[PDB]
Formats: C-alpha cells, sequence, structure tokens
RNA sequence: CUUACGACCAGGGCUACACACGUGCUACAAUGGUAGGUACAGAGGGCAGCUACACAGCGAUGUGAUGCGAAUCUCAAAAAGCCUAUCGUAGUCCGGAUUGGAGUCUGCAACUCGACUCCAUGAAGUAGGAAUCGCUAGUAAUCGCGGAUCAGAAUGCCGCGGUGAAU
RNA sequence: CCUCCUAAAGAGUAACGGAGGAGUACGAAGGUGCGCUCAGAACGGUCGGAAAUCGUUCAUAGAGUAUAAAGGCAAAAGCG
C-alpha cells in the first residue's frame, strides 16, 4: 500500500481546503477531484464531494474511514 | 448431592434476603430438569434410536423414555404413533448432582459459548436451555461415536416470575448472562 | 487429546495435530514448541498431560479460533455496514481483493 | 427408582490441574486410574477446563 | 471534417461477468511431501547498473561498504539427482484457490488496478463424456536458468543447457 | 336397509321431493379391574419450519367416538 516511513500521501490542495473547514467546523461539502488523497484523523466529521469518475458523490467521514483512500467510498463503475 | 447440601444451608437463606421476600416458603426451588432429544430421522432407518438411546442414557445418568407422535403432518410424512424422539426426567437429589455435573463440566467444554441470552426466560420462571453438541458432556466417549446430535434442557421452577427465577439461577451460580 | 475447545486426532506428531486446529498452523505449532520442553518429534499420545497443559496455555497467549472466526466475521460485516466498494463487493459476491476476474470467475460464488 | 433397569452410577473425583480443585459428583463415567482422596478412593478423570476458570 | 472528425489537461475505461469459448500453468500425490546435508552446467545480462562483505529483520528487503564498463567483480544459488528421518492410502504433513491482518519496495501517487513478504484461513480437485492434439532421438516427458519490452508489473514470448524413453 | 328435512312440538304420514351412506370390520376394536383426559391459541427451546417432539399458561370438548348423519357421551360411551 504505502511504506509507512514516507508516511500518508495527502494531496496539497485538499489538504488546504480540509484545514480552512476544519477552523470553521462548516457542514457544507467540500467538492473534490482527487479521490487518491488519505483520509485522515483530522477531518473525521465533515463531508466531502469525491469525483466518481461522471458526478461528485457526498462522502461524509466517519469515524472507521481513517485508513481508506478517497475513492473507496465512490464507486466507478455502475452495475446493476 | 453437594449442591442439594449447599442450597438449603446457604444459597435459600441469601435467595430470601436478596429478593426481600415476606416469608421463607415463597422462595422459589428448581422442581425438576427435562432433557429432549427429538429426532426427525429416527424410525425409518430405525438406527438412530439405539445411538440417542445410548448417548442420552450416558449423560442423564437414568433410563430415558420414547414418546410416541400422537399427530400425522403429510409434509413431515409422520405417520400415527412413531417414535420419534426420546426425553427423560430428573428430580430431587439425583437432580441435583446431575445439575453439578452440568455446571461443572457440560457448559465450559462447549465451543465458541461467550453465555446465554437473558430473553430465554418465558416470563413464567421456567427456564429453557438448548445444547449445540452432546459431545461436550463427559460421560460420553468421543472415541466409539457414530454421529454428532444436539440436545434441549430445561428446568422448571416454582416461582410464577422471571425475575425471581433468575435470582434463583444467579444463587446457584448458573453461568453470567 | 482435547485443546481449544476441540478434539485432535491422537495418531500422528503434536505440531501436525497442532495443525487441525482452526487458527493453528504448522510454523506457530514448532514456535509454540520452541519455548517448551515438548519437541516437535514427539506423539500426542506419547506426550504428558502436564506437557499438553503448558502447550494449552502457549495456545491460550494465542488468540483463539473462536475469537478469530468472530474478528473475521466483525470485519466483513464492518466493510458491508460501511458501505465502501469493499462492502458492496463481500454483499455481492465478487473479488474485492483486486484479481483479475475476466474468465476465471469460478472462485468467489462457491 | 425402579430396579435393575438404570445405568451404572458411581462416585467421581473431578480435577482441574489449571485451577487446582477438586469436585465430588456421582457419575456414570468409569476411569481406569484414580486418585487416593482422603474420605475415600473414588476414580480419577482429567479436565482440561473448569467452570470456575471459564471467563 | 475544419471554434471541429483538429489541439491540450484532470478523472475514470480499456482490468465489468448469469454463461460460451481456444491457448497454457498449477494438481489431484508414495516414481511422492516435508526436513536436514551433498554434488554436476550451459548460455545471457550489468552505469536507463549488478553488488562481494558487515550489521537489523522470521521474511521480502534496509543502512553502510567494496569490485567491476567486465574470460577480472557481480546476478549466482543451478534444480531434477544422491544419504538419512518421517508421513503410510487418508480430501491426508496432498492441493494452494479465496479471504482477513500486518508489512517492504518502484513510483508524485498502488481505491478502481502493481508484484512480492510473514501469519491465519485451506475451495474444487482422488485422473476426467462424446470427441480431440503433439511427438521418430538426444527427439516426447521432465528441470530449472537467462534475456527482450521494463520506473515496477510473467505461467507469455525468444533462447539455453540436465536428465533422458517406448514405438 | 340406515341418518336428516319435508313431517304441521306423542307415534305414523306421499311425490321421478331436498341432502348423504350401507351389502362391512374386530379374538380385540368384546368382558372385567385399574388408571388417564382432547382440539386449539400463545410463550421458550438444536437441527426444526405455519405445523414433528420437549416445557409452561388458558382450554366442557371448539377434540375423539372403526364408518354416513342424528342423538348421546365425564360414573365419560373417548384414551391407555
Amino acid at each position: 500500500p504505502r511504506s509507512l516511513k514516507k508516511g500518508p500521501f495527502i494531496d496539497a490542495h485538499l489538504f488546504a481546503k480540509v484545514e480552512n473547514a476544519l477552523e470553521t467546523n462548516s457542514r457544507k461539502p467540500i467538492k473534490t477531484w482527487s479521490r487518491r488523497s488519505m483520509i485522515l484523523p483530522q477531518m473525521v466529521g465533515l463531508t466531502l464531494s469525491v469525483h466518481n469518475g461522471r458526478t461528485h458523490v457526498p462522502v461524509i467521514v466517519s469515524e472507521q474511514m481513517v485508513g481508506h483512500k478517497l475513492g473507496e467510498f465512490a464507486p466507478t463503475r455502475t452495475y446493476r | 448431592a453437594r449442591l442439594k447440601a449447599l442450597y438449603n444451608n446457604e444459597l435459600k437463606q441469601k435467595i430470601k434476603e436478596e429478593l426481600g421476600l415476606d416469608n421463607v416458603m415463597q422462595v422459589p426451588k428448581i422442581t425438576k430438569i427435562t432433557l429432549n432429544m427429538g429426532v426427525g430421522g429416527a424410525s425409518q432407518d430405525k438406527k438412530l434410536l439405539e445411538g440417542a438411546v445410548a448417548d442420552m442414557t450416558a449423560i442423564a445418568g437414568q433410563k430415558p423414555v420414547v414418546t410416541k407422535a400422537r399427530k400425522s403432518i403429510a409434509g413431515f410424512k409422520i405417520r400415527e404413533e412413531w417414535p420419534i424422539g426420546c426425553k427423560v426426567t430428573l428430580r430431587g437429589e439425583q437432580m441435583y448432582e446431575f445439575l453439578d455435573r452440568l455446571i461443572a463440566v457440560a457448559i465450559p467444554r462447549v465451543r465458541d459459548f461467550r453465555g446465554f441470552s437473558p430473553k430465554a426466560f418465558d416470563g413464567r420462571g421456567n427456564y429453557s436451555l438448548g445444547i449445540k453438541e452432546q459431545i461436550v458432556f463427559p460421560e460420553v466417549d468421543f472415541d466409539k461415536i457414530d454421529r454428532i446430535r444436539g440436545m434441549d434442557v430445561t428446568i422448571t421452577t416454582s416461582a410464577a416470575t422471571d425475575d425471581e427465577g433468575r435470582a434463583l439461577l444467579k444463587a446457584f451460580g448458573f453461568p453470567f448472562k | 487429546a482435547r485443546i481449544a475447545g476441540v478434539n485432535i486426532p491422537d495418531n500422528k506428531h503434536a505440531v501436525i495435530s497442532l495443525t487441525y486446529i482452526f487458527g493453528v498452523g504448522r510454523t506457530t505449532a514448532q514456535k509454540i514448541l520452541e519455548a517448551v520442553g515438548i519437541a516437535p518429534t514427539t506423539k500426542v499420545s506419547q506426550l504428558d498431560d502436564i506437557q499438553l497443559d503448558a502447550i494449552r496455555a502457549q495456545v491460550a497467549n494465542y488468540m483463539t479460533e473462536g475469537d478469530l472466526r468472530r474478528e473475521v466475521s466483525m470485519n466483513i460485516k464492518r466493510l458491508v455496514d460501511l458501505g465502501c466498494y469493499r462492502g458492496i463487493r463481500h454483499r455481492r459476491n465478487l473479488p474485492v481483493r483486486g484479481q483479475n476476474t475476466k474468465n476465471n470467475a469460478r472462485t468467489r460464488k462457491g | 427408582m425402579r430396579k435393575d433397569i438404570h445405568p451404572d452410577y458411581h462416585d467421581v473425583l473431578f480435577h482441574d490441574t489449571n485451577a487446582d480443585v477438586f469436585f465430588l459428583t456421582r457419575s456414570t463415567v468409569k476411569t481406569k486410574t484414580t486418585r487416593e482422596y482422603e474420605g475415600s478412593e473414588y476414580p480419577y478423570y482429567p479436565l482440561d477446563i473448569s467452570s470456575a476458570s471459564h471467563p
């Protein structure tokens, strides 16, 4: 997955958006295109909107979600 | 009959004190213990009954009795008056000894068991438990065992109410819920 | 002999019998028997009861089979109730590990 | 208790080595090896686990 | 066809399976599995680099350190094989699919979707229907070892040598 | 030949009137002595369910009475 020495991978622009949202505890979704960013304990509780390929789907970061990448909660293929 | 000796001396008084019952006689007691082993396969192949009787006799310590079906169902394909189940009734000194052996060995050997549900009581003070596997009891021998069969145990208590029934079991030490 | 709530056949070596116990493997059994006097060559029937008791204590240090089964079920249920793509995969009985399933997709359904 | 129609039933001593606890109770099981007990000599069956030790 | 059928960029897709299908790989075990020892090559690659040796680690690999643009140093240890211990016909000490957990690396990034590492789990499969294919001698079968594309990604492909038949 | 209605509260009473059975069975399914009470509903309990067997609470018969229906059946005539 990722070498522990390199630490988590967290993209700079989502990082900036999430800290600027944490100082306010705002509830409006953070619409984001990067589904490769690590979910950290800091962003537990608020809501992002992760691109699934076609549109953005909301993802309310729960407690049992740190340790997963953002794109895991945004399915890309829609099969019935 | 260590439990029989113990109940009159210690457990009865503490049960009365714990429930704050006005009269000693009100204090509940376990009237009977019944073991039931109903199996549908029996009475068609006719080999199941002998092993079931053997294991039930070995575990219970008393001769079991073969019940006869009183109803016929097309779906189950059971005709009238066939020996489909075997049951035994234990009371008093022998019941207390069986209960001591059960608490001592039968439940701990059970695999993947944490506790008994607290809702098992019917609400009238009676208690019912089911044992997944007969092998758990020490009397039976694993080496010469034809097959594994589950069992049902029922405990009858004088108290009409579940809170007193549960306290009666708690005084005895039946594993926590 | 009886270890961890189930029976192990007595006709072969201690390590091989430990292999049969769920949640126990050959390498783990070798590790267990290295610490204590028991040797892997000796059979279970030959081995004495006190040795078996020390072995049970060593096994008890390790996570037991019922606990392991329950944790695996809990993790799968956590994925399902989380609803992640992995939980969707578990519920829909499709490979969640990312293995290529174009043609030989047989070994997920059963 | 009808005569002669019941299984063999006799005194047994059940001990747990880990808990170092002795229990006395009458059981049909027969044991090849017996442990001496101050009250009297009855057969021995070992127990891997006991209720008291059980969590 | 020409403010688009041309040009750029992020995300995903080419990796989705109720099922069919042709190529192979690994098995179903005793002509064997696992543990210890112990031999016998070939050719090929190495600054878009292979590392002798020390220590950390069960491990993949990590930090140092050294030789070599190689008939010098190096990948590299060859495997089948030979000696002993054991398993004793059992879905097994066969088989390693699948999943949970932990991790190391390449890469800016490993979720869709990397190959490896250890722990646990241990599915089918006990020799295969009509039919069908290759092979005449160092050949069939069997054994591992290289190279190419390659930042990382083989059972494929292109080569190599050991053992070595019957007809 | 048997049961119900027609049949008009004793008996009896017709129609090519309205509805169903019989031409058997049992040496126990008879006799006696003793003992017992059913169908269902709900609750609890391994496989096990709508319903198998086990335990508990109600339950004058909502069951059973070899068989069609009427009557009767607790001293049961029902079940051992």
